[PDB]
């Protein structure tokens, strides 16, 4: 769904980090690994937390029962 | 403030005993029961 | 909390797979450390679970239709009649709020049927506890004579990891949940970090499962550099290892080569006597939970003619001892315990 | 304890009670694996509760777990340590293993403590250490010294066994005797302890003391060995990787 | 203990045995007595002679 | 010492250790019968 | 063949001694083997 | 012989970095047993405050009622612990929380729509449509609504993402935020990361001088093997910056060359914060706890 | 059918389809095995108990 | 004031005579405090035996055995090594603070 | 120079549902037997 | 047949606790 809060292995928060990747990556124009050496993410860890999140919440909000088409 | 949501053209009417179960914008003959305010508790684990 | 393989064939993509996610990227240490893993076992972090890793939800949805041509029964409630603190669960439709807690015995509708002239209730019933995720009303199958009768509400049962609960690696290594080991009791590496997952080292000389294997350090090489490494068959050779490739890939990182981490133990604080073999594997967590036939009887109901504990679970019931286990009880020459 | 299909009596024992806090599941001992044929693969297991003292008294002297070690079959051991334990022990009798006194001592009392009833002289009995100067040192051999020595009988003489190792002298280097098991008054003096030792294997050094003191020590040997191997696995882990 | 099996305190709290009240074991039945059925080591029920 | 004790039910036990093992023996030949036809017969 | 194995016992007027395991569990009775085949008896002091 | 001022004049500390979240000390001649009980007691013992109990009022969001208070949980507040209590388990709600033991943190907000020009921007085609942690509103109550005056409770990290939202739907609760520990559940954790890594040691058995240091410089990372010249042997500079990769052990010539191990009484500590406490606050603190762990057995009745 | 590849190195798709034959072999007479030692002991027990 | 008795216990099941040995029973305890306790304890030079011992992880429970030579209880020997523990912790304590100011 | 994971791509995807041909071309050349054999029930050549 | 091509320039990104990406 969204960014997990804390890196499952140590606790380091990774959920601020999200939106801000994406931007190391669109504008910054960046690969992968340097944009997660910005964001300040060294351990494994950390960096497989935010590199591997699907984020499913964007797709799954295209469904909203609330407002019509 | 009673509520239901039509499944379709997503428009909350509500309506009570003795009324045809369908919306009144558009012919839909399912409704979402939708969330009211009422306290639900939690453990933030 | 689904997520993108590191390791992966290049085929998870052509068919979009990254739209359904299957499983997560752990930290796999294959480990012999807690000693409550051995074979068909394997430990989850506590702290990891903690996080909400490997965390899932279950939904179920039921139909709550009133047929059993005149109409008798009514969603809502029956005037005069008004069984103690029922409005807790139900709105004045008769139909459950949405986001209510519920548990066995808990009415999850209300209705009123003319015939008994009473104000009744259709009971949830289950040992798992739900909250309301969806209530729809259906009156359909009807041109101008419109009511409704037909009701469908789903239920959210939230399902933590539990003592138990399988998991497994993309290579057919599944193992119960033996416990949820605590991080400070947890065996901690060089880095800093702890494993997510633990598997036993005696899993591997049987299985025979290298995929597994090449799998941990390639995975890790992709979580440093930030790169998907492809696994798809036969890409590489008996020249071209990937042992090698991957390896040259941990090495330039500034790990080590053959994949191994030096870790200390969570207990004594002490560096273990080898560098542990660790690394990131992407685990799956299956959908059974195993402990749902477990049961406990003390004296409960039993049948009119046989005067025996009745079948049934959910019901007190009781566990049959069979043949074979009358069989055993003459065996020992133990006539007390047959008795 | 019951686990189905009951295709022999070893499969029906009797079990010794111990509530555990926080559980949901019932929790078995490693020993027990081979008699119920259970693996930890999500199996159940029947739990029966006699209530009378003549039924208690058959759970606890008959049909009771101790009294079945040997298998009527074949007169074989159907109890022993399985995965962990075996690994540890070949590293903790290994030559190159040693200790210091706050390390020897700390494994004595990991694996036996007297207030549960694991002694027999209500003090805890250590062994001189096997190299005096530099330092002092003890060696991984003399922790199975020290365990016999404190679950064993004092009115009763060590045991000796002359046995053998499924792991070859070739393995351990040059000369080595490594191969033969040797225990000379109850002190292992030569030799690993293998699957072949403390596994569900005849003639090894548990069998070996089954006959010689009885059901009950033998039991105790295992349950003291199974704690000593798993400190030990967390003091000291075992892994497996590409490098193997 | 290889001798031993662990139980969950949900079996505790609901596998009893008839324990007949003497003088040498008043002491720990009367504990289980106040203790109850839901706090172990408890009673589920008292039987009279 | 190593006497049968007088009262061991030997009959359930020798059919306990015929029935067990016999349980090993479900796979099939890698001109006789064998296993548990054999046994059956 | 329980109500077979029954007609032959009552046509020969048969009496079930309950001296197998089967037997004593049918009618409730101490099974014959291991700690059922002997009797214990107390030793009373006075005449 | 061991005394209690032998081992303070063998005891050294050495700060490498002290940052204001994570700081990177040393442990010198201390026992293992004393290094992992400071190390298990920053992570599981030292007391911080995190939610616990989400009462929500309404949640027509995609995240779930029981996910949307687990993140809210795990949400690291900057609050010093001190100023809380310890709440009471025994007596029932109405008793069990006040303003010394709890702080209520509110969450409102509701989806709408706006027009502009459409890939378009959720911040532009809708209004409040991601929920951060910084949407978590302070609301101080009862007798003491001064005391966190000059300080107000706010997330360590605000820019969190909690929730995304569509127009329609709304989030609507009261958490009620507690003093807990790492033990009992992660979000109790002060710590990031509290781990120790014991002292790179590299023992040169042969001088190894010539092309073959250059060879066995390369092994290790740039700022450890140090050499001389082409003679005057080949040194270690600085045995601290090796990752201990035993690259060098995978090679002929120096497998038997070289011998690799670790300085026993030497700790390296890597302690970063959640941001409520400072690295060395709960540095500190771990200590003060062993040391009142050993103090609450010293002053104790032995029974039976 | 002889395999000349390890699984540390990989095997070839030839000798992967014949090692899947192989592997299945041993599964499909675990299926198609239709003697039981149940009955065969019951036989025994019921007459010698 | 109430001294808590739930915290620490002396099983007399496996005390000595004297009582130059004795297992204590400490409950919501484990490595932590056991391994530093059972170290400092070792220094003692009338400490003959010494260990730590969790019975079990489901259960709060901690065991230590002191095993002394004469002239010193197991109860002294356990009141000396937390006496020796809060020192060696007011030690760590200052040496902190002052390179703290050093930097 | 690698068999990297599309992370921009797939996001942007997840947002925006393509509005021309649909992604993953092999997904529908999977349920390819089934669609087609109901599909030649009416359409096709013979009616 | 044609090797696994390797990536493309791969430098050093772990180090110690206490040291940053400062060794070039
Ligand atoms: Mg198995
Ligand atoms: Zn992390
Ligand atoms: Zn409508």
């Amino acid at each position: 769904m969204i960014v997990p809060v804390r890196c499952f292995s140590c606790g380091k928060v990774v959920g601020d980090k999200w939106e801000s990747y994406l931007n190391l990556l669109q504008e910054d124009e960046l690969d992968e690994g340097t944009a997660l050496s910005r964001l300040g993410l060294k351990r494994y860890c950390c960096r497989r937390m935010i590199l591997t999140h699907v984020d499913l919440i964007e797709k799954f909000l295209r469904y909203n029962p609330l407002e019509k088409r | 403030t009673l509520k239901y949501i039509c499944a379709e053209c997503s428009s909350k009417l509500s309506l009570s005993r003795t009324d045809a179960v369908r919306c009144k914008d558009c012919g839909h003959r399912i409704l979402l029961k939708a969330r009211t305010k009422r306290l639900v508790q939690f453990e933030a684990r | 909390t689904g997520q993108t393989p590191i390791v992966k064939a290049n085929l998870y993509d052509d068919y979009g797979m990254d739209n359904f996610p299957n499983g997560f990227n752990a930290v796999v240490a294959v480990i012999s450390y807690t000693g409550y893993d051995m074979d068909d076992a394997m430990i989850i972090n506590k702290s990891a679970d903690e996080r909400g890793f490997g965390y899932g939800t279950m939904y179920k949805t039921e139909k709550v239709d009133l047929a059993l041509d005149p109409i008798t029964q009514h969603f809502g409630f029956g005037n005069d009649e008004w069984p103690k603190e029922w409005l807790e669960k139900l709105d004045e439709d008769g139909l459950p709020y949405i986001g209510t807690y519920v548990e066995e015995g808990d009415p999850i509708c209300a209705y009123f049927d003319d015939t008994l002239n009473k104000t009744k209730i259709k009971t949830y019933h289950s040992s798992e506890p739900a909250y309301i995720e969806e209530v729809n009303l259906i009156g359909d199958e009807s041109n101008k004579f419109q009511e409704l009768q037909t009701v469908s509400i789903k239920y959210r049962i939230r399902r933590t990891p539990q003592i138990g609960d399988k998991f497994s690696s993309r290579h057919g290594q599944k193992g119960v949940c033996s416990r949820k080991w605590p991080t400070i009791d947890m065996p901690f590496s060089e880095t800093g970090i702890q494993p997510d997952i633990i598997i036993n080292p005696h899993a591997f000389p049987s299985r025979m499962t290298i995929g597994m294997f090449v799998e941990s350090l390639a995975g890790k090489a992709g979580a440093l550099h930030g790169i998907a490494q492809d696994s798809t068959p036969w890409i590489f050779n008996e020249d071209d290892t990937p042992a090698d490739y991957f390896g040259e890939q941990l090495a330039k990182a500034g790990y080590n080569y053959h994949g191994n981490e030096p870790m200390y133990s969570g207990a004594t604080g002490e560096e273990l006597r080898a560098d542990i073999y660790v690394g990131v594997v992407y685990y799956q967590r299956l959908r059974h939970m195993v402990n749902d036939k477990f049961q406990v009887r003390s004296t409960g109901p039993v049948n009119s003619l046989t005067m025996q504990p009745v079948k049934g679970r959910k019901r007190h019931g009781g566990i049959r001892v069979g043949e074979m286990e009358r069989d055993a009880l003459i065996g020992h020459g133990t006539s007390f315990l047959l008795q | 304890m019951n686990r189905q299909p009951t295709l022999h009596k070893a499969s029906m024992m009797g079990h010794k009670v111990r509530v555990l806090p926080n559980e949901k599941t019932l929790r078995l001992h490693y020993a027990n694996t081979g008699a119920y044929n259970a693996d930890f693969d999500g199996d159940e297991m029947n739990m029966h509760f006699p209530q009378n003292e003549n039924a208690r008294a058959e759970a606890l002297n008959l049909a009771n777990t101790d009294s079945q070690y040997l298998t009527p079959t074949s007169g074989s051991p159907v109890r022993g340590l399985i995965q962990d334990h075996i690994s540890a022990g070949v590293w903790l009798t290994s030559k190159d293993s040693f200790f210091t006194r706050e390390q020897y001592q700390q494994y004595i009392y990991g694996c036996i403590r007297p207030e549960d009833g694991h002694t027999t002289r209500s003090k805890i009995v250590t062994l001189p250490p096997t190299i005096f100067k530099p330092y002092p040192l003890w060696t991984g051999k003399q922790i199975i010294t020290t365990v016999l020595l404190n679950v064993t009988p004092p009115d009763m003489p060590g045991i000796n066994l002359i046995s053998k190792n499924k792991i070859k002298n070739e393995y351990w280097g040059k000369g080595s005797l490594e191969n033969e098991v040797l225990f000379k008054d109850g002190a292992l003096l030569c030799g690993i302890l293998d699957k072949s030792q403390y596994g569900a294997s005849k003639y090894g050094i548990v069998h070996s003391l089954h006959e010689v003191y009885g059901p009950e020590v033998a039991a105790k040997v295992l349950s003291v060995l199974g704690r000593l191997f798993t400190n030990y696995i967390t003091a000291t882990a075992f892994t497996c990787g590409m490098d193997d | 203990e290889t001798n031993e099996i662990g139980v969950p305190p949900v079996f505790a709290v609901k596998l009893t045995y008839p324990e007949p009240v003497t003088a040498y074991n008043i002491a720990e039945l009367r504990q289980a007595v106040i203790n109850g059925p839901d706090k172990w080591p408890g009673a589920t029920q008292i039987q009279n002679e | 010492r190593s006497l049968i004790n007088p009262g061991e039910a030997v009959g359930i036990i020798a059919s306990q250790s015929v029935g067990e093992p016999s349980t090993q023996m479900t796979l099939n030949t890698f001109n006789v019968t064998l296993g548990i036809p054999r046994l059956r017969e | 063949t329980t109500c077979q194995f029954l007609t032959k016992a009552v046509l020969d007027n048969e009496r079930e001694q309950l001296d197998s395991p089967s037997a004593r569990i049918v009618v409730g009775k101490l099974n014959n083997v291991g700690t059922g085949s002997f009797d214990v008896l107390a030793k009373v002091p006075n005449a | 012989e061991w005394n209690v001022e032998k081992f303070k004049k063998d005891f050294e500390v050495n700060i490498s970095s002290l940052d204001a979240r994570e700081a990177n000390f040393d442990l010198i001649n201390i026992d293992t047993s004393i290094a992992n009980a400071f190390r298990r007691i920053m992570i599981s013992e030292v007391p911080s405050v995190a939610a616990e109990y989400v009462y929500f009022f309404n949640n027509t969001s995609v995240i779930q009622d029981e996910v949307l208070a687990h993140r809210i949980g795990l949400v690291p507040l900057k609050v010093d612990p001190d100023m809380l209590t310890w709440v009471d388990s025994n007596l029932p709600d109405d008793e069990k929380f006040t303003d010394e033991n709890t702080i209520v943190l509110s969450l409102n907000v509701k989806c709408t729509r706006n027009p502009d020009a459409p890939s378009t921007d959720p911040k532009e085609l809708y209004n409040n449509a991601h929920v951060y942690a910084r949407d978590l509103k302070f609301e101080p109550q009862g007798r003491q609504s001064t005391t966190f005056a000059d300080c107000p409770v706010v997330p360590a990290d605000p820019d969190i993402l909690l929730a995304k939202l569509r127009p329609g739907q709304e989030i609507s609760l009261k958490a009620h935020c507690i003093l807990g520990i790492g033990g009992d559940h992660a979000k109790f954790s002060p710590v990031s990361t509290a781990s120790y890594r014991l002292l790179p040691q590299i023992n040169i058995l042969q001088p190894i001088k010539g092309e073959s240091a250059r060879r066995f410089q390369k092994c290790f990372p740039p700022g450890v093997i140090g050499i001389d010249e082409g003679s005057d042997e080949a040194y270690v500079k600085d045995a601290r910056k090796d990752t201990v990769s035993r690259e060098v052990l995978r090679y002929e010539e120096f497998a038997d060359k070289v011998k690799l191990g670790r300085v026993r009484n030497h700790f390296i500590f890597n302690v970063e914060s959640a941001g409520a406490m400072t690295p060395e606050e709960i540095f500190f603190k771990s200590v003060r706890i062993l040391k009142n762990k050993a103090e609450y057995l010293k002053n104790c009745p032995i029974t039976q | 059918g002889y395999v000349k590849g390890r699984f540390y190195s990989g095997i070839k798709p030839q000798e992967y389809y014949f090692h899947c034959m192989a592997g299945r072999e041993g599964l499909i007479d675990t299926a198609v095995k239709t003697s039981r030692s149940g009955y065969l002991q019951r036989c025994l027990t019921k007459q010698l108990e | 004031e109430e001294p808590d008795r739930e915290k620490i216990k002396l099983l007399t099941q496996a005390t000595s005579e004297d009582g130059t040995s004795a297992s204590f029973q400490i409950v919501e305890e484990d490595h932590t405090l056991g391994n530093a306790l059972r170290y400092v304890i070792m220094k003692n030079p009338d400490v003959e035996f010494c260990g730590y011992s969790i019975p079990h992880p489901s259960e709060n429970l901690l065991n230590i055995r002191i095993q002394t030579y004469g002239e010193t209880t197991a109860v002294d020997a356990l009141q000396k090594g937390l006496k020796d523990l809060m020192d060696l912790c007011d030690v760590v304590e200052s040496k902190f603070t002052e390179k703290i100011k050093s930097m | 120079r690698t068999a990297d994971f599309r992370t921009l791509e797939r996001e942007s995807r997840f947002i925006n549902p393509p509005k021309d041909k649909s992604a993953f071309p092999l997904l529908q050349e999977a349920v390819q037997p089934h669609i087609g054999s109901f599909n030649a029930l009416t359409e096709g050549p013979d009616g | 047949r044609k090797d696994v091509p390797k990536v493309e320039g791969l430098k050093l990104e772990h180090f110690a606790t206490g040291y940053d990406a400062e060794d070039f």
